[PDB]
């Protein structure tokens, strides 16, 4: 949830700045109407907009490396595979931190 | 079409009753100096032009409104009905005063 | 590509259904498919660049 | 077009194992991923209303 | 400032605004009625638009982009006081 | 479901020969898909669905590569006048 | 109510006023 | 040359008025303001009919056969039009404001209702007459306003709902036993009435929400030409008791017996009416129905909502939408093209930016991100990013990959933005400020404010960077316009001054060129590597004061120039002449509830002056306005007047689009505006090609058809060919001829079923012209662009079906393989 | 039975009167005065309010040479044929047996 | 020439005299590039605008009689007296078609909008229409009095004409703008026997072709179902998700 | 005022201007058309004078504002 009292106030500033506007305008612009109460309805419900295509999945709007972490190297190496240059590099970088 | 509004003989605008809306009927106490106005949302409103204010506001309560009448003895007002019935008011009263078949 | 020529061998050579034995193939299934879409579809580009050369053929 | 087809075969052979597991379990692939992208997305919102 | 002067606006501070007494602030016109008179023809514009309504409130920004249409009456007169008439600009 | 075996044999006879009309294409590409994803799993146990799967695996793959390969020289040649 | 429209307030605020004055 | 008309409004669905569903059912007609739109569901097309009215339109009629319509907008103008071929047959004006227009279903008579009185007329025949209308009968049955009409299955009667709470039945040739009949039981304004599939039984629906059935003792077979009584047999109720929900429309299936109710709550019910049973209901939206409709078969359902604007259409039994749309709320918008054309962004004062494609000119990807309007939008130069800048004080970036905002720039310093531009390299983002008047560049991938270009007086005009060069080109209020040159180590900067105002810059699409609009209604044109004026163009009496957008065409040729004029105007650029204008309609309508508006001045909109024409004047005499006390000098007040905002061409030159106060305009190419042969001679005719084919011979017959321009003539003739001899005729084209056959064929795919025969044209064009048309490359860019697109159609689509099965088939094979 | 496959006669413009005398007609069921003027080969008719064109009647292959005009009926003539008008457009009857011109049409009762 | 604001002259073509005979047309391009004139001597003239220079002359069979040029098409239309119409392409300066069928002298020739069709008048009382394209004759009807002037509404919906001896300009609806016609070549010697009133009453060489459904077995072929109906066949669960309310 | 060089434009640039207002004015607009075209298209500095301002590197940062 959020406060109650930041919503009414931004809510009167949207209204007055509107005003001020329609005053400063060179040609009319009509007004979009809004909803005073909003009322859900029990009965379900469905939406005019749409943000990605219909026919894309949730699947493709996630980029790869978001489901799999890189590192720089781009491959991993264990602690028996290293060597002395690769353990010299991160007491090195461990310093630096 | 959309609120009441006050002219001279003249054709001057006095003033403009924005709580009155979508009046269907209007008629005239005399000796009263109250105004009585139908409306289509199906509410009675009287207005004391001689002050500016409104005395009362009553909800009819029985749909449209589109047919009314006074009595210059009595100063009562007759609303009609399409259930066949009509109606009496008054503005000290919530209610009808009476419904005659 | 050796990843891929590893990942070959294993969805030929034994049956699906062991497949789904193995631990860890379920987290191993999800970083597999949207990089492999990705090579699939520079492998695709590749194809339609090596279509230049057939251009080069009949203009000799 | 041997080696795209390489890579092309593991499509369906993933694919379809992709088809079992979400059949078995009901939970869908990905969703962790996705509540993380949410959570990108707000902490970018919040910060974009700061500078402003 | 602060609030303090927001606590100040009145119905004062919206006719300053207004563009005939913008006006008449600039010396483009010395008496209101004139000042609104000079608006409907049409002999001032704001920037490249001409603006007829005398109930338009110009902006800070605007107010300096405020002048004389081009090919105006008034116009020449006030090039002819300067002596800088030049036909070749219409 | 309630559909025999032998009925989707007749299924898959049809892409065959809309396959070997050459006409309507678009759609036996498609109603070919659709069959695929649905039921892929009892296909490798039936033997004769495999002898239908291997005549349409050899038609889809020298129709498709026959018009794959005409896209993608027209492609090249066009981003190659544009470059 | 605003002042009357001859006077010069009418068209100037304090920061032209203490110029001007 | 110039061949455009007028095809399609975009960025409107829905204003007002009710919908209908064509003859057959597959396209539905929507009024969007002056205009009307046809949607095409089967084929998924959008059609704007060329008509326009003054006013919105308020009631659209529907002939039975399909081939008439009559449309009527507020003030009672009508007009009668044809819908196979989409032209306006006859004008009519009504006395007065007319609440619906109806035909009868046997297609003889037509109904319309009007102040407290029904008129029947005729219904109009296929020759055109002088009088197209004639009134036949007139009715004169309710005590208040009529408002909705219905017909019997036979044409014998029909029922009119009123505002007197009541609803009359009328015999539409003279009964002996029924004159007229009237119905009540209901205690509020009837909103819709239905009659039975083979029954004079109705259904009478209130304001209220009141559902009321009456039944009739005699069969409508039982009529008699020179004793009836009606009874009432339900009462239904579709709110609980103590909820103002009103209902608004309504319509009715005879044969399914469906009934499809809205309300003023943005909900709607299904019913099955002679046992009221609640199929389901859903909610479309907060704003109230405005109208419903049901085609033939039954199966769809359209539904539109006043308040925003919305268009839907629902299959209700599979319970899917054919159809979902929503535009702008204004007609301001802002435009790009996509770079092939595939796709078009519009953004709006609400901050809303939505993509269009172009073959079905329906919206697919909506972003809402930015809060204040979009003043600006552009694409990059691949088709998969757009940028946008707003009010907000951001400019935003998006992609067609994964639908996301990826980057934002911002300044250090709190400011807006008026106009966005980048370049063809896709690094480098630049944008104006409404107060610093100075410019705002970005790095793409970085991110970051490389720099602030500053020497500007004024607000800045336009920005627009060189297709080829890199170069930032700017205009400005101080009469001056600036070239800035990006990678250019000593930072090089070029002023040229003007006599007046700058207002817009565009560049050439070779980048040779530059033209300038100014103040003074002229259009200059500058080389801008040497900074020299190499012509200009005097514009004041052809708008009828300034051009506000300029645009070039893609051959670069022609000029296209608007303004505060309601023209657009086309100029030949090197002869410096006035080419074309296309004019564009005003609507005058106003809204009603509006208070903002000193409606004293504003007189001449939405009908609100009374005119009278019987005072012996020709012109007429305006009643006066009544007086006031107290003078009102704060209240704002405007004038009727067309302003093209901007102007943008297609790359693919097939269109063009302009957006204006009116709305956001397309003009197509057509081949029936203009007959334009190449070189014709007493012996090219079609008879000679028919015989050339004939004969066999094919390369003259090709020629021959390629000197005529029709396409439908080269489209048998290249058919004609047998495959084996296409290399033959290919070879035997001359090098003018080829850019001739490509056009035709990009225009062929679109349309045609034989995919690889044309491909196989295409192939063999190719390769044998190949080298040679590299060296003329930079005046095929739109031709090379549209065959491009059309093909791509067809490779992208059959590409991901073929791949799936070849290689699952595989799949499977191996599987079955083991064991 | 086809004369032109691409136009069709629609009106003329610009003509109100020729030698013919007019016929001037109060209406019933209106309080309206209407004259009507033959024009070549059909005739025109107008409100006398605003001198309007109210009506263009349906063409007659010869020239009309006698009008009369009673209640709902015109009558013109043309030819040794004469016909009688509905609605001030079309015809409803047409009267044969004459072998020479009409100058004179008298409406008489039925 | 002479310039319309001051009415001062602008030069003249010729170094004495355009034609040797009486000047029957004169006509402009639409871009103010070309001017051609006709001469009763039989000689058509090509002329620059700008600086008056001669650019091609061409000999005509016949005299000319009238002359029109269709700007935006770029053809112009000349009427010979020996009845003949002949059509040119000014860019080119070759001649593109020839019309001959009209028993009398032309009296006034126009085009329609488009620039597909033209309409000549003679004095045998009938109007014909040319299907330029084709270069056949497509209608002829005839009048009973003789038709002087023809021209073309800019919006192609009415033909307005004037007559020997009327007072009234008539107007003829183009009864394609609201039905279908299927134009029929007519013979070139045809006479109209019907006559058409006024006022409102009561082959090789047509170009049209049907594709068929194949060319041949070998070519593979699409069919003309919308995208809809197939395109989106995998993606059946990811539509059905989307289109379910929210709950 | 001025020198001598600056004299002979300044007269130069009057003497083009009066004549082509002059034409506007009291002779058709198209005559005007051509000849201010000419006097463009041999000098613009004939008709409409650029004076010269200070523009210079040393406002310009280091380096180029790209790359």
């Amino acid at each position: 949830e959020e406060n109650p009292e930041h919503v009414e106030i931004q809510k009167m500033m949207d209204s007055l700045f509107l005003k001020l506007d329609a005053l400063s305008n060179f040609h009319f612009i009509p007004k979009p109407p809004v909803p005073e109460i909003k009322v859900v309805s029990n009965l379900p419900a469905i939406t005019m907009e749409e943000v990605a295509p219909v026919s894309v999945s949730d699947a493709a709007l996630l980029a790869p490396e978001e489901i799999k972490e890189k590192n720089k190297a781009g491959d991993i190496k264990t602690a028996a595979e290293k060597t002395a240059t690769d353990k010299k590099r991160e007491r090195r970088k461990k310093k630096y931190q | 079409n959309r609120w009441l509004h006050i002219y001279d003989n003249q054709g001057i605008e006095l003033h403009c009753i924005r709580r009155c809306d979508r009046v269907t009927r209007l008629e005239f106490l005399p000796f009263h100096f109250l105004l009585a106005t139908a409306s289509e949302t199906g509410f009675l409103t009287y207005l004391d032009v001689s002050v500016g204010k409104i005395v009362a506001a009553l909800n009819a309560r029985a749909g449209r409104l589109d047919v009314m009448s006074q009595n210059p003895y009595n100063a009562v007002i007759h609303l009609g009905h399409s259930n066949g019935t009509v109606s009496l008011w008054s503005p000290a009263m919530k209610e009808p005063l009476a419904k005659i078949l | 590509h050796e990843a891929q020529a590893v990942l070959g061998v294993l969805l030929r050579r034994e049956a699906p259904e062991e497949l789904l034995a193995y631990e860890g193939v379920r987290a191993a299934l999800e970083a597999l498919l949207p990089y492999t879409e990705r090579h699939f579809q520079r492998l695709s580009r590749t194809l339609q660049a090596a279509a230049f050369l057939d251009f080069l053929w009949h203009n000799m | 077009s041997q080696v795209r087809d390489v890579i092309g075969f593991n499509m369906a052979g993933l694919d379809y194992l992709k088809r079992e597991c979400e059949a078995k379990s009901e939970v869908m692939f990905f969703a962790d991923a996705t509540s993380h992208l949410e959570e990108k997305k707000r902490k970018r919102k919040k910060r974009e209303k700061l500078i402003l | 400032g602060s609030l303090e002067l927001c606590d100040f606006v009145t119905a004062s501070s919206f006719c300053r605004r207004r563009l005939p007494t913008v006006l008449l602030k600039l010396r483009m016109a010395q008496h209101l009625q004139a000042a609104v008179a000079f608006v409907e023809q049409g002999h001032v514009r704001v920037g490249p638009d001409v603006v007829t309504d005398p109930a338009f409130l110009v902006t800070r920004s605007m107010e300096d982009f405020v002048t004389w249409v081009d090919s105006s009456k008034i116009k020449r007169h006030v090039l002819e006081y300067n002596e800088e008439r030049d036909d070749f600009d219409l | 479901c309630g559909g025999s075996i032998e009925v989707m044999q007749s299924f898959l006879k049809m892409i065959g020969m809309m396959l070997d009309r050459k006409r309507d294409f678009e759609l036996a590409q498609a109603y070919l898909a659709l069959f695929l994803k649905l039921h892929l799993k009892m296909l490798p146990s039936e033997p004769v669905l495999l002898e239908e799967i291997t005549n349409l695996s050899s038609q889809v793959e020298e129709n498709w590569t026959h018009l794959q390969s005409l896209f993608n020289q027209s492609m090249c040649i066009l981003n190659y006048l544009k470059s | 109510l605003p002042p009357s429209p001859g006077d010069t307030s009418y068209y100037q605020d304090q920061v032209d006023d203490f110029h001007e004055a | 040359k110039f061949a455009y008309r007028f095809s399609n409004l975009l960025g409107t669905v829905y204003r007002r008025g009710n919908l209908n569903f064509t003859c057959d059912g597959n396209s539905v007609i929507s009024p969007v303001g002056n205009r009307v739109t046809v949607f095409d569901l089967k084929n998924n097309k959008s059609d704007t009919l060329p008509l326009a009215t003054r006013y919105n339109v308020k009631c659209v009629g529907l002939s039975p056969d399909g081939r008439l319509a009559i449309i009527v907008d507020e003030g009672g103008d009508a007009l009668l039009v044809s819908l196979v071929c989409r032209s306006v047959l006859h004008h009519f004006h009504f006395k007065g404001s007319v609440h619906s227009v109806s035909f009868s279903p046997d297609g003889r008579k037509f109904v319309v209702t009007k102040g407290n009185i029904a008129q029947m007329y005729h219904a109009p025949g296929k020759k055109r007459e002088f009088n197209a209308f004639v009134l036949d009968k007139t009715y004169f049955g309710p005590y208040d306003e009529t408002t909705c009409i219905d017909w019997t299955d036979d044409s014998r009667c029909f029922v009119v709902g009123s505002k007197d709470m009541s609803t009359w039945v009328f015999g539409a040739e003279r009964w002996d036993n029924l004159i007229y009949y009237a119905l009540g039981g209901h205690k509020d304004a009837i909103v819709a009435c239905f009659f039975e599939s083979n029954s004079l039984d109705l259904y009478s629906l209130s304001q209220d929400g009141v559902l009321c059935m009456w039944q009739c003792d005699t069969p409508p077979e039982g009529l008699r030409l020179k004793k009836v009584k009606y009874s009432r047999l339900a009462k239904y109720f579709f709110n609980k008791e103590g909820d103002f929900n009103n209902l608004t429309a309504a319509a009715f299936h005879k044969k399914s017996h469906l009934l499809v109710t809205g309300f003023a709550s943005g909900i709607f019910h299904l019913h099955e009416l002679p046992e009221f049973n609640l199929i389901h209901s859903l909610s479309i939206s907060d704003q109230s129905i405005a109208s419903v409709a049901i085609n033939s078969s039954g199966d769809w359902i359209a539904f539109g909502c006043s308040g925003l604007g919305q268009l839907l259409v629902w299959e209700w039994q599979s319970e899917s939408y054919v159809l979902k749309q929503q535009g702008h709320f204004n007609s301001m918008v802002a435009l790009a093209y996509s770079p092939d054309g595939q796709y078009i962004v519009t953004g709006g004062d609400d901050g809303k930016v939505k993509v269009w494609n172009t073959l079905s000119g329906f919206c697919f990807v909506t972003f809402t991100e930015h809060s204040s309007g979009v003043t600006g939008v552009t694409f990059t130069a691949t088709g998969y990013v757009v940028v946008t800048s707003s009010m907000d004080g951001t400019v935003r970036a998006f992609d067609l990959h994964r639908y996301r905002n990826f980057r934002t720039f911002t300044s250090p310093r709190p400011t807006q933005f008026s106009c966005v531009a980048v370049d063809a390299s896709g690094e480098i983002v630049s944008a104006g400020a409404q107060d610093s008047f100075e410019i705002f560049v970005w790095s793409m991938q970085t991110g970051r404010l490389l720099d602030v270009l500053s020497g500007h007086e004024g607000p800045i005009s336009g920005l627009c960077f060189n297709p080829m060069k890199s170069v930032l080109a700017s205009a400005s209020w101080d009469k001056t316009v600036r070239l800035w040159d990006m990678f250019d180590s000593w930072r090089t900067k070029e002023t040229l001054a003007l006599t007046s105002d700058a207002l817009a810059v565009t560049f050439r699409p070779d980048g040779a060129e530059l033209a300038v609009a100014t103040l003074n209604s002229q259009i200059t044109f500058w080389d801008p590597e040497n900074a020299v004026q190499t012509g200009s163009i005097e514009g004041r009496h052809d708008l009828k004061k300034a051009f506000t957008a300029l645009c070039y065409s893609a051959d670069g040729h022609s000029i296209l120039a608007g303004g505060m004029s309601k023209f657009v105007c086309i100029y030949h650029v090197r002869e410096q002449i006035l080419m074309k204008r296309f004019e564009i309609s005003c609507n005058l309508s106003l809204d009603a509830m509006e208070e903002f508006l000193n409606r004293r001045k504003m007189t001449e909109f939405g009908n609100l002056a009374l005119i009278d024409q019987d005072a012996g004047q020709e012109d007429g005499v305006a009643i006066p306005l009544p007086g006031v006390r107290k003078g009102d000098m704060s209240s704002r007040h405007f004038k009727p007047e067309i302003r093209v905002t901007s102007l943008r061409f297609s790359p693919t030159g097939r269109c063009w689009a302009a957006t204006t106060t009116e709305g956001l305009l397309i003009y197509s190419l057509d081949t029936r505006v203009l007959f334009d042969p190449f070189e014709l001679d007493t012996s090219v005719t079609p008879g000679r090609v028919r015989e050339a084919l004939r004969q066999q011979d094919f390369t003259r017959a090709i020629l021959m058809a390629l000197r005529l321009n029709e396409s439908k003539l080269v489209q048998e003739a290249l058919e004609a060919v047998p495959r084996g001899e296409i290399e033959v005729v290919t070879s035997s084209l001359p090098e003018l001829y080829v850019e001739k056959v490509l056009e035709f064929l990009a225009s062929s795919f679109e349309v045609s079923r034989h995919l690889e025969f044309y491909l196989l044209w295409t192939h063999k064009l190719l390769m044998l012209h190949g080298q040679k048309l590299k060296s003329r490359a930079g005046t095929l860019l739109p031709v090379i662009q549209f065959l491009q697109k059309s093909i791509q159609r067809h490779l992208d689509d059959l590409s991901k079906l073929c791949s799936w099965n070849h290689y699952n088939m595989q799949y499977a094979l191996a599987v079955s393989k083991q064991r | 039975r086809t004369a032109s496959a691409l136009f069709a006669g629609f009106r003329a413009l610009g003509l109100f009167s020729n030698d013919i005398p007019h016929v001037v007609r109060f209406s019933a069921l209106k309080r309206r005065f209407y004259v009507t003027t033959c024009v070549g080969k059909s005739f025109h008719t107008y409100d006398v309010q605003k001198l309007s064109l109210v009506a263009v009647s349906n063409s007659v292959p010869q020239d009309i040479c006698c009008m009369a005009a009673d209640g709902r009926l015109v009558f013109a003539a043309y030819g040794n044929v004469f016909s009688a008008f509905a609605r001030n457009k079309e015809i409803v009857h047409t009267f044969k047996g004459h072998k020479a011109e009409i100058h004179f049409l008298q409406p008489f009762g039925d | 020439v002479y310039n319309m604001q001051s009415g001062i002259h602008r030069g003249s073509f010729g170094k004495d005299q355009a034609h040797k005979g009486s000047v029957r047309g004169v006509a402009v391009d639409g871009l103010n590039q070309l001017t051609v004139t006709t001469g009763s001597e039989g000689l058509l003239k090509f002329w620059n605008f700008k600086n008056k220079i001669l650019i091609h002359s061409v000999s005509l069979s016949s005299s000319p009689n009238i002359m029109l040029l269709h700007r935006d098409s770029g053809i112009l239309g000349l009427a010979l007296d020996d009845f003949s119409i002949s059509v040119l392409d000014i860019e080119t300066r070759k001649i593109v078609r020839e019309f001959s069928g009209h028993q009398g002298q032309i009296n006034d020739m126009a085009f329609s909008p488009d620039g597909r069709w033209l309409i000549s008048a003679a004095m045998d009382c009938s109007i014909r229409t040319w299907d330029l394209p084709s270069g056949c004759l497509i209608d002829c009807f005839l009048l009973d009095s003789a038709p002087l002037n023809v021209s073309m509404s800019p919006t192609g919906d009415f033909l307005a004409t004037s007559h020997v001896d009327h007072l009234g300009i008539y107007l003829w609806s183009n009864i394609s703008l609201y039905s279908v016609v299927s134009l029929r070549p007519l013979p070139a010697d045809y006479v109209p026997s019907i006559v058409m009133l006024p006022g409102t009453c009561q082959s090789d060489e047509l170009i049209e072709y049907d594709s068929p459904e194949q060319l041949n077995e070998q070519l593979v072929t699409l069919s003309l179902l919308p995208e809809s109906r197939w395109k989106n066949l995998l993606n059946l669960d990811v539509i059905k998700k989307k289109n379910k309310p929210k709950e | 005022g001025g020198g001598h060089v600056a004299q002979i434009y300044a007269i130069r640039q009057s003497i083009s201007k009066a004549l082509v207002a002059y034409y506007q004015k009291y002779v058709d607009e198209a005559s005007k058309k051509e000849i201010k075209d000419i006097l463009i298209q041999y000098d613009r500095t004939l008709l409409v004078a650029d004076p010269r301002r200070c523009e210079s590197k040393k406002f310009g940062g280091p380096g180029a504002r790209a790359r």
